[PDB]
């Protein structure tokens, strides 16, 4: 089976310029295993993002948490890139910190 | 245990 | 109450490689507490909470030698899987497993767990009664009926009804204050314009412990499940987790609806609206 992967970014906190948060991009709901995540700053890609170790749900999906620690400025851009083989393009799904 |  | 253990085991086969990579993870209550991957360092199981510790070397290597017994179950099961299914060679297929026992407030068994899947969709699985099957399809009726032959029901009944509790029953008093703790939910409102005469309203819950939680819209006592989003419950992070339920309201007419939160911790329900 083939499972598209869900995509959530967000902040560990709420959002607050100057102060140290944590981006958060959960990708779930998708199958088979092998993915593609990344965290964008100014559409950038951000060097040394860890992330959880995979696991799956009752429906037997994976999900997985990608992190990297950041402090938000009033415009600074962030997105997560995330590419699977349920996509024909890396997806991209921008940061809105008031969600 | 036996496999599958 | 209620309580869990479960572990989470994942493989995948790869092409030119024949052995497939073994993934378990371990949890309770839903946290991660133990984790094996056969393509670390030297494979071995490993802490993922610290009320792990504690335990000693015996432990570690009893548990570990386990997970080289699965490897060795999952490349077989693997194996006998891709001939079911008239599959070719070097391919990429998955097999996972899910086992572990429920237990009630009182921290007696609820309930005995265990079910497979192959490819993403269930294949076969224990029933309740932890002595008949339940095949997903065809194949899995040869997987069924060879299991019945051998009685590997008795067995599995055996340990889920009695060494996973066992087990659970350590965990539980090793971590207590951990695992034990419900840290309630905070929520807020946010406002959204959705079209010419409509608007997006925004329930939010963060820092909540555990993950369970329930979020409703309400006109005057009634819940709404009309153009009422509800987005799957999130990590935070650092253990808490977050959510929110979003409605499409006409403009002007915010003040008439409320949202409500019921969690573990929650002394009452949460009630607030737009402000």
């Amino acid at each position: 089976i083939q499972r598209t992967p869900k995509i959530q970014v967000y902040s560990r906190h709420p959002a607050e310029n100057g102060k140290s948060n944590f981006l958060n991009c959960y990708v779930s709901g998708f199958h088979p295993s092998d993915i593609e995540v990344d965290l964008l700053k100014n559409g950038e890609r951000i060097e040394k993002v860890e992330h959880s170790d995979l696991s799956f749900s009752k429906d037997w999906s994976f999900y997985l948490l990608y992190y990297t620690e950041f402090t938000p400025t009033e415009k600074d851009e962030y997105a997560c890139r995330v590419n699977h083989v349920t996509l024909s393009q890396p997806k991209i799904v921008k940061w809105d910190r008031d969600m | 245990y036996p496999a599958l | 109450g209620p309580h869990s253990m479960r572990y989470f085991e994942t493989a995948v086969s790869r092409p030119g490689l024949e052995e497939p990579r073994y993934i378990s993870v371990g949890y309770v209550d839903n946290k991660e507490f133990v984790r094996f991957d056969s393509d670390a360092e030297n494979p071995r199981y490993e802490p993922r909470a610290p009320w792990m510790e504690q335990e000693g070397p015996e432990y570690w290597e009893r548990e570990t030698q386990k997970a080289k017994g699965q490897e060795q179950w999952f490349r077989v099961s693997l194996r006998n899987l891709l001939g079911y299914y008239n599959q070719s060679a070097g391919g990429s297929h998955t097999l996972q497993q899910m086992s572990g026992c429920d237990l009630g407030s009182d921290w007696r068994l609820l309930r005995g767990y265990l079910q497979f899947a192959y490819e993403g969709r269930d294949y076969i699985a224990l029933n309740e009664d932890l002595k008949t099957w339940t095949a997903a399809d065809m194949a899995a009726q040869i997987t069924r009926r060879k299991w019945e032959q051998s009685g590997a029901a008795e067995h599995y009944k055996a340990y889920l009804e009695g060494e996973c509790v066992e087990w659970l029953h350590r965990y539980l008093k090793n971590g207590n204050a951990t695992l034990l703790r419900t840290d309630s939910p905070k929520a807020h409102v946010t406002h959204h314009p959705r079209s010419k005469g409509e608007v997006t309203l925004r329930c939010w819950a963060l820092g909540f412990y555990p993950a369970d939680i329930t979020l409703t819209w309400a006109l005057n006592g009634e819940e709404l499940t009309q153009d009422m989003e509800l987005v799957e419950t999130r990590p935070a992070g650092d253990g808490t987790f977050q959510k929110w339920a979003s409605v499409v309201v006409p403009l002007g007419k915010e003040q008439n609806y409320t949202c409500r939160v019921y969690h573990e911790g929650l002394p009452e329900p949460l009630t607030l609206r737009w402000e």
